[PDB]
């Protein structure tokens, strides 16, 4: 590939390692999933801009609008489980297990 | 909820799903995904209460995740392949993370954990919606890039759903997850037979969806969510029962129903490529499906449970319920036997 | 030579920003019938370097901040950021000549938020951070309008590049064809600076964030903010009063360009002195009732107008 | 190499200030001293950013009119100005942009 | 050391990533995701994508992240685990970029090269415009059906999360 | 007739800025399809040369195309410098 | 009087015209007299590094005329 | 697609931007337009199980432009023997090269 | 594979014009309307052989004539294109419109001349 997709492509394999294994905060984790799509817009950047992909430019950029569009939609959840248990922890989040 | 905003809120899921399947762009696709997820929240939300916020927090967080791994091997297969057409992908590691993003969508073993617990915590309505419109967007992918799909992932996953869902609804009094582990065992033998006959897929798809909307409307027009509830019906509509008993026989796989056919015509794709071995396993595990479908037949046709006084106060009002469609959905989940070669529609 | 441009744009700056606070005093007491500083030196012209001084040998607060590291890193983002934002000014040269540069000064200038919302967390002050948060909610508002206007105004000029907005005024000024917008631009630029009658934060009575500062700390957050006021008015005069530029001249249009960046300053201190001052939740129907209705309605204007006249102007 | 020098001088310069002014009045020695989540402001928060994400597909229109399709390219950027109105309003009359309990 | 300007901006990009990922507290995981946005618009515009680095300050650091913050700043409250996993992060970044700058070639599911990223880029351009730019103004002229679907959701986006969040 | 004049006379008089964001808008989508120099922006747009007129191998019948720039075959900018 | 704000004026007022000054004196110091070359877009950055092989001595702002043709 | 309605309405829907040897604004090309042209002529309308055994020779080519991974391999072994001569007094640059 | 063929390092020789960017923008109209079909045969070989090993002798024959062109000027309107391009050469932009007074003097000496 080339030196600088190695370092893109691991720090993806970071994020999504930090997304699936949650400590205690609900707010972590949606930041490990907006990491996600950071490195999913500079590989998607880097491999559109160095092949002369033209009408490709604008793909990034529609990753960007959606990806913020659904990290808004997480974040209003978020702050509806603050308001029922008066914290965003995961472990309030078990009722469903019966 | 506005009336006006509940069919603009649903007509956006099925844009969603439609955007997937008319779409030769892997973008357009990703998009399809993301406006279906964001449309569907807001009617898994809509009773507010605890058990739900939590439903949809799960949801939220799987189907998320699940749209990071897809769109992670769309950019893969754009680098080794330098196109974005939707069709055979051109990277084995891009085959594995689309169809593991796959399998979390649809919720087969091992990424089914969410399947009982949101299926659980929000309305019938929004159940019936989950377990049957939510599987057609990614069977819709799958039977586009299956020549490349690697045999022992989508073989093993398909083996894992029919055992998971056999074992997970034997201890279960909860209609709601029963269908959930239901719904996770007929996937299983829709991704079995995707590698022989695509044909296959659709067929088990098509009659999963009528019988399973013809259950989830008959528990919606009683309010039944848990065993004990529904062992009230023959004491309320004595001819819902009936139907109930023939529908759960039809899911089960017995003959001379519907429900016979999908399970019949995959075990023919399969002896033909000479596979032997999966389909008897594949079958003698469905037994275990037919056992609690058969446990509620005893609670509910077979024997009369005991009632309460307050029943006799509901016998002096109707149905008001829509139950829409009811009446031709169960003649097609139980009288299509005999129309078998009727399947040829579907190539 | 390049290190001493750096160096000949930064120390005159700063220096601006000292008798910024002078000219401020004495309007501001002329205004109110009275003269204000006249005592330390000439008609005032040391009190500049008397306060600065006095604020760098007072011993600093410095409270048990949650953090202790967002409490250092807050002021030095605000000056390090408003710095930055002069570097792409044609004055009439840029020292950094960008081809996206008005780009390039609402990008920096939208993570100015973050200096507001790092010292409301290392405040540990409960009230401290509502006061944060609204102030923070009030910026983030009003440059919903800062990026429409100029997105209106570069469709009758055709690039992102800063000095091609000289060449565009090369006829007449863009504050004839466009006044709408320049009086929306120009509301716009004082509720993004905190300035009366926008001036919530220092707005006692109903309030700062940066109240637990004092000292060096406290002068950094106030010469990174006067230094946004002075940016502002450069920028709206390149962008609604366009100076004329003669290449074997050059001296001559930063002589007039100057002095109508000075009277957009002097024009900020006049409406501080003139005016009361808003409620929060008046402020905030100024921007998402009346401004944005507008804004939106002049951007639809502005894209049709151009073609309907044959008037598209040159890419580059 | 330019850009980069101008980045690092404004930086490092703020970073001098602020050491320098936390630790100059301490080369005195004075005597030591001793001794509710609001909904409203989320959602001026979020809808700030749908209309800051709108605005992203409105930045390239200057280059966009550059096109030989002026009449697609007409009818799509009053699209999205239009559909822009619309969420405006749709806040405004349910209530969405109100700061009273 | 110019020349290798991206690899180094990479390596700062991943070490912002070990960061967040190990999921310090809130204030720290988005102060270290600002960082590596930063650094990730650096690398986009040494690639030749100024509108498309810009657009990374614009809408994701000076968006999304003041959200993020300002919605951590209300509804936050204001470890070993947390060391474990940044030491373990630093180690692996170490030895990756240890071998692939000795024998300047590592097979990690992929085989990486570690001759620079200088040697793929393009030695041919005369043109009077930005490529970058003109694909991007092409939404208008080519991506109708791109810009109706993306519109929908935006306004689907303020419809819904109203809903979510009434709570009655 | 009437019930326009009072509805128009209401609004103008309790929400101005509204009435003149609606007219602003309309007239932004209607003039543009009545305006009879919007063909005039086409043609410009497509007079514009970014890149180069690589020229046709010549068969022999082809009078519609110049031999040299300064021929009188081919299209002309002459309305372009008048308007 | 209201001229005594003046002088607050002169000094705030020079300042804002050095910065202006300066660049434009050292640009034509660094130039050899001229304005700095504006290289936007590729074209125009290829012309200039075609100037710096041309010149002899490696400057882009060394322009050579008729005289440097046979 | 798993419903052809582009084609039935005849209607491109998205079909621009699948490939990047497509019509791009002012006619700009890829840096591997040849070879993406190559590959899908050899490949149309024979399906993808022969063409992947009787276009193998073109997409290889394709690949070969896209991730530049053979020549990066023959770069990298020049460099190595003239590093290797280098450190022996054996090799001597010439003035153009330095 | 096979073996990259080039041309050899006398193969490519030929006198340059060695000319800063303002001179050729100042004569770049004049140019364009008297070295035409050299010019537009050299690119017709271009865009139909794809391979720039395919146009060298075309290319040669490009170089001599903008050699010729510039020497015609060194004889008869030297002074007045002297003084053209070193307008143009001091702006940042090389713009024309600041230099049309120049232009008409080396316009009109042409015209006259050649
Ligand atoms: C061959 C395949 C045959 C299988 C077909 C299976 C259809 C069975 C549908 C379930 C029966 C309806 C029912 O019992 O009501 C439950 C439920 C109402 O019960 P509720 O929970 O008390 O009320 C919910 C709210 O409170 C709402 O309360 P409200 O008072 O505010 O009312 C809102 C308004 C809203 O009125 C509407 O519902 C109209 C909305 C537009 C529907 C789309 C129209 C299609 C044409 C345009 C394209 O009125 C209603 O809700 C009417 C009650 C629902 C009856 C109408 C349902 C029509 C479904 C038939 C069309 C199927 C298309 C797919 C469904 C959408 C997928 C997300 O209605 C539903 O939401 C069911 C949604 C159906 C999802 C399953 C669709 C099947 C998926 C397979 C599709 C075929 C591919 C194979
Ligand atoms: C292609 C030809 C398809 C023919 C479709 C025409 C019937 C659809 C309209 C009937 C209707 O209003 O309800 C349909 C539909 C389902 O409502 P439903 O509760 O199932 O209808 C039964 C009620 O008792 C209905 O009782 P009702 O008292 O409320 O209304 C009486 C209804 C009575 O109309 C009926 O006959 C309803 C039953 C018609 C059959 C419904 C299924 C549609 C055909 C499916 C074919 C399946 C083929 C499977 C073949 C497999 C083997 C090859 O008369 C009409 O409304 C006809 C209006 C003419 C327009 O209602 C809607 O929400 C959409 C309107
Ligand atoms: C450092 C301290 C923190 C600095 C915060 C501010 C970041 C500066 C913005 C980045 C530069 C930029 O905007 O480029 C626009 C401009 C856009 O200019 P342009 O698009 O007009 O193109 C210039 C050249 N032409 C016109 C010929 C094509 O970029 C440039 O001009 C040159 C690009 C240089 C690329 C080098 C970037 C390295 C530094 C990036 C890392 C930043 C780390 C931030 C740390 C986290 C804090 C947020
Ligand atoms: C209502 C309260 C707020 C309003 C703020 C008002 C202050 C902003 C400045 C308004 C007055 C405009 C500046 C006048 C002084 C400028 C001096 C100057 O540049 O030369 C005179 C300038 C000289 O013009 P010029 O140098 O700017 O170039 C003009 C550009 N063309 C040729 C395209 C029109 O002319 C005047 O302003 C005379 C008045
Ligand atoms: C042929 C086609 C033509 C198309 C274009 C036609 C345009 C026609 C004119 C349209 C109106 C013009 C827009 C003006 C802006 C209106 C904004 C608005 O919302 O007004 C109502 C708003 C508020 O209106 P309101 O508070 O009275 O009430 C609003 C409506 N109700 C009653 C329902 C609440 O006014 C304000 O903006 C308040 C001003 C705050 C204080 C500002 C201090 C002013 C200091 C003087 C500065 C002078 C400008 C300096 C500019 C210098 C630039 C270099
Ligand atoms: C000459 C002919 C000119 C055209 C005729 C004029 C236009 C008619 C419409 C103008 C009247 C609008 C209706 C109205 O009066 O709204 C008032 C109401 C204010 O309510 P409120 O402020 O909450 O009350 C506070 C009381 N204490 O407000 C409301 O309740 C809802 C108001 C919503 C406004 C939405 C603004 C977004 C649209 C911006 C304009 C962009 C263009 C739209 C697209 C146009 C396409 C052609
Ligand atoms: C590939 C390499 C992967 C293994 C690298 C291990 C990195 C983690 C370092 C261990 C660690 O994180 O700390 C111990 C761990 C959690 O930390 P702990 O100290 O237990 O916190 C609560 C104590 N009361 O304690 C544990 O619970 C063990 C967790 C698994 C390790
Ligand atoms: C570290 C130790 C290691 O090398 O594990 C590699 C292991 C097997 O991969 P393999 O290609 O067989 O190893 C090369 C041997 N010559 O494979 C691994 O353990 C690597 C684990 C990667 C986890 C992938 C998670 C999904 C994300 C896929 C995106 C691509 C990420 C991998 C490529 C970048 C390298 C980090
Ligand atoms: C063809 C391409 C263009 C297609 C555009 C279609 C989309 C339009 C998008 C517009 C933006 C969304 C705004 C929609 C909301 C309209 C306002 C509303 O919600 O109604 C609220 C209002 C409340 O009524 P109330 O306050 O109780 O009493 C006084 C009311 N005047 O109730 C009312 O009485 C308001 C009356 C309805 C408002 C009608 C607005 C019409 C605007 C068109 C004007 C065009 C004129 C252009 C010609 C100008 C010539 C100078
Ligand atoms: C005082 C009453 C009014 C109130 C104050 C008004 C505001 C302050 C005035 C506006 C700010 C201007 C500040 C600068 C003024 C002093 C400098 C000056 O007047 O111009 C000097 C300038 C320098 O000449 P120079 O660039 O070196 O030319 C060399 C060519 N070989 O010579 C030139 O070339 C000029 C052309």
């Amino acid at each position: 590939m080339s030196m600088v997709y190695m370092n893109i492509m691991m720090a993806f394999t970071v994020s999504l390692v930090g997304l699936l294994m949650y400590r205690s905060h609900l707010m972590s984790s949606l930041l490990c999933l907006e990491g996600m799509m950071l490195s999913l817009f500079v590989m998607a950047a880097l491999t559109i801009l160095n092949s002369h992909f033209t009408l490709a430019s604008m793909m990034p950029i529609i990753l960007l609008v959606f990806a913020a569009c659904e990290a808004a939609l997480g974040l209003s959840l978020l702050v509806m489980v603050s308001n029922t248990y008066g914290t965003d922890y995961v472990q309030n989040l078990n009722l469903l297990q019966c | 909820m506005n009336p006006i905003i509940f069919i603009i809120i649903l007509l956006t899921i099925m844009l969603g799903t439609i955007i997937v399947m008319i779409s030769s762009h892997w973008l357009l696709v990703w998009i399809g995904f993301e406006m279906n997820m964001l449309a569907i929240i807001p009617i898994m939300m809509k009773n507010h209460n605890p058990r739900a916020t939590e439903a949809s927090t799960k949801y939220f967080l799987t189907q998320s995740t699940a749209s990071m791994l897809l769109m992670m091997a769309v950019i893969i297969n754009l680098m080794f392949s330098g196109q974005w057409t939707v069709m055979k992908l051109f990277n084995p590691m891009a085959s594995m993370l689309m169809t593991m993003a796959l399998a979390m969508k649809l919720g087969m073993a091992p990424f089914h954990f969410w399947v009982p617990e949101v299926t659980q915590g929000i309305p019938l309505s929004s159940g019936l919606i989950l377990l049957t419109w939510q599987k057609l967007a990614p069977m819709s992918v799958l039977y586009q890039i299956f020549p490349s799909i690697n045999l022992n992932l989508i073989l093993t996953l398909s083996v894992l759903s029919i055992l998971i869902g056999g074992w997970g609804g034997l201890n279960q009094t909860q209609l709601r997850k029963i269908m959930a582990y239901s719904s996770i065992a007929h996937m299983g033998w829709m991704t079995a037979v995707l590698p022989y006959n695509p044909t296959m897929t659709l067929l088990n798809l098509i009659i999963y969806i009528i019988m399973t909307s013809t259950m989830f409307t008959m528990f919606m027009a009683n309010s039944t969510t848990t065993t004990l509830s529904l062992s009230h019906t023959w004491n309320k509509t004595p001819i819902m029962t009936v139907l109930i008993l023939a529908t759960l026989l039809s899911m089960g796989g017995l003959p001379p129903l519907s429900g016979f056919m999908p399970k019949w015509m995959i075990i023919q794709e399969m002896t033909k490529n000479n596979s032997i071995i999966l389909p008897t396993f594949m079958a003698i595990t469905a037994l275990l499906n037919l056992y609690f479908y058969m446990r509620l037949t005893y609670s509910t046709t077979l024997t009369m449970f005991p009632s309460t006084n307050n029943m006799k106060m509901k016998w002096q009002f109707p149905l008001m319920k829509k139950m829409t469609f009811l009446p031709t959905m169960v003649v097609l989940s139980t009288m299509m036997l005999p129309l078998t070669p009727m399947l040829s529609v579907l190539e | 030579m390049f290190m001493i441009n750096i160096l000949m744009l930064i120390i005159p700056i700063l220096l601006a920003v000292a008798f910024l606070t002078l000219v401020e005093r004495k309007v501001l007491g002329y205004m109110q019938l009275r003269k204000g500083p006249n005592v330390v030196g000439p008609y005032g012209l040391l009190q500049p370097i008397a306060d600065a001084i006095k604020l760098f040998i007072k011993e600093p607060l410095r409270p048990a901040t949650s953090s202790a590291s967002m409490f250092i890193l807050a002021p030095i983002m605000a000056l390090g950021l408003a710095l930055t934002m002069w570097i792409p000014l044609p004055m009439p040269y840029p020292l950094i000549n960008m081809n996206l540069g008005v780009l390039f000064m609402l990008a920096m200038s939208s993570l100015a938020v973050y200096s507001i919302l790092w010292s409301g967390w290392a405040s540990n002050s409960k009230y401290a951070l509502i006061g944060a948060l609204r102030a923070v909610a009030q910026t983030i508002s009003y440059e919903v309008t800062l990026a429409i206007i100029l997105l209106s105004v570069l469709l009758m000029s055709g690039s992102f590049t800063l000095s091609t907005l000289i060449t565009t005024q090369e006829q007449m000024w863009l504050i004839l064809p466009a006044w709408p917008l320049a009086m929306m631009w120009f509301i716009s630029t004082l509720a993004e600076t905190n300035r009366a009658p926008f001036d919530l934060t220092e707005g006692e009575s109903e309030l700062g964030f940066n109240v637990e500062y004092a000292a060096g700390p406290f002068a950094l957050f106030f010469m990174a903010e006067y230094a946004n006021i002075i940016m502002m008015n450069i920028f709206t005069a390149i962008l609604f009063l366009g100076t004329s530029h003669n290449p074997h001249m050059p001296e001559l249009y930063t002589i007039n360009f100057t002095i109508k960046s000075l009277l957009l300053t002097m024009s900020f201190l006049w409406i501080r002195a003139s005016y009361p001052r808003f409620r929060y939740d008046q402020l905030m129907h100024l921007l998402w009732k009346n401004f944005l209705p507008l804004t939106l309605a002049l951007c639809m204007w502005h894209v049709s107008l151009p073609i309907l006249t044959s008037g598209i102007p040159p890419q580059t | 190499m330019n850009l980069m020098l101008a980045l690092l001088t404004n930086f490092t310069l703020a970073t001098l200030l602020v050491i320098i002014a936390f630790w100059l009045p301490q080369l005195n020695v004075y005597s030591e001293k001793t001794s509710p989540f609001s909904m409203k402001f989320f959602l001026v928060a979020i809808t700030f950013l749908l209309f800051d994400l709108e605005i992203a597909l409105l930045l390239p229109l200057p280059w966009a009119s550059q096109t030989a399709n002026l009449n697609t390219m007409l009818t799509m950027a009053l699209f999205l100005i239009i559909l822009l109105a619309v969420s405006l309003a749709y806040e405004w009359t349910q209530k969405g942009l109100e700061w009273t309990e | 050391m110019m020349l290798y300007i991206v690899f180094i901006l990479s390596v700062i990009f991943v070490m912002g990533f070990v960061g967040f990922s190990s999921k310090p507290s809130p204030i720290y995981g988005g102060l270290g995701l600002i960082v590596s946005g930063g650094v990730g618009c650096g690398i986009v515009l040494n690639f030749g994508g100024s509108f498309l680095g810009l657009m990374v300050f614009l809408i994701y650091l000076g968006g999304m992240m003041v959200v993020f913050g300002y919605t951590t700043a209300m509804a936050t409250e204001q470890n070993k685990a947390v060391l474990g996993a940044f030491v373990t992060g630093l180690l692996m970044e170490f030895f990756m970029v240890y071998y692939v700058l000795k024998d300047k070639e590592v097979e990690v599911v992929f085989e990486f090269n570690g001759l620079g990223d200088w040697v793929i880029y393009d030695t041919g351009d005369s043109g009077f415009f930005s490529e970058e730019a003109m694909g991007i103004a092409a939404l208008y002229s080519y991506g109708t059906w791109l810009v109706i679907v993306t519109g929908w959701s935006l306004l689907i986006g303020v419809v819904v999360i109203m809903e979510i969040t009434r709570g009655n | 007739a009437e019930r326009v004049a009072a509805f128009l006379k209401n609004v103008w008089a309790k929400e101005p800025v509204l009435v003149a964001s609606f007219a602003i808008a309309g007239l932004a989508v209607i003039l543009p399809t009545l305006s009879p120099y919007t063909k005039y922006s086409l043609m410009i747009n497509r007079a514009t040369p970014y890149n180069y007129p690589v020229p046709l191998r010549d068969d022999g019948n082809m009078p519609d195309v110049p031999s040299h720039p300064q021929d009188p075959q081919g299209p002309s900018l002459e309305w372009l410098k008048r308007l | 009087m209201w001229f005594e704000v003046l002088p607050g004026i002169a000094v705030m007022g020079v300042c804002l015209f050095i910065p202006g000054m300066a660049t434009a004196r050292i640009h034509r110091f660094s130039n050899g007299g001229k304005e700095k070359r504006v290289a936007h877009y590729p074209y125009q950055w290829y012309l200039m590094e075609r100037d710096r092989r041309v010149s002899g001595v490696n400057r882009s702002y060394v322009s050579k005329g008729l005289e440097n043709i046979d | 697609p798993f419903f052809d309605v582009q084609k039935r309405l005849g209607v491109d829907l998205d079909r621009w931007m699948t490939i990047q040897s497509a019509e791009q604004p002012h006619k700009i090309p890829s840096r591997c337009h040849a070879f993406e042209k190559e590959w899908i002529e050899c490949a149309h309308g024979i399906g993808s199980i022969r063409a992947e055994k009787e276009c193998k020779i073109e997409f290889e080519d394709f690949r070969e432009c896209l991730l530049r991974q053979k020549t990066m391999k023959r770069l990298h072994a020049i460099r190595r023997q003239r590093e290797k001569l280098i450190k022996e007094g054996k090799y001597t640059p010439p003035p153009h090269h330095s | 594979p096979g073996i990259v063929e080039l041309p050899s390092l006398e193969d490519l020789k030929v006198q340059e014009v060695k000319v800063s960017s303002s001179v050729l923008k100042a004569a770049a109209h004049h140019y364009g309307a008297q070295c035409d079909k050299p010019n537009k045969e050299f690119m017709l070989c271009r865009w139909e052989e794809k391979d720039p090993r395919r146009c060298l002798e075309e290319g040669k024959l490009v170089n001599q004539c903008a050699l010729e062109f510039f020497r015609q000027i060194k004889r008869h309107c030297a002074e007045p294109f002297t003084e053209y391009w070193t307008c143009i050469d001091y702006s940042g932009l090389q713009l024309f419109r600041r230099c049309r007074k120049q232009q008409a003097q080396f316009d009109e000496c042409v015209l006259d001349k050649l």
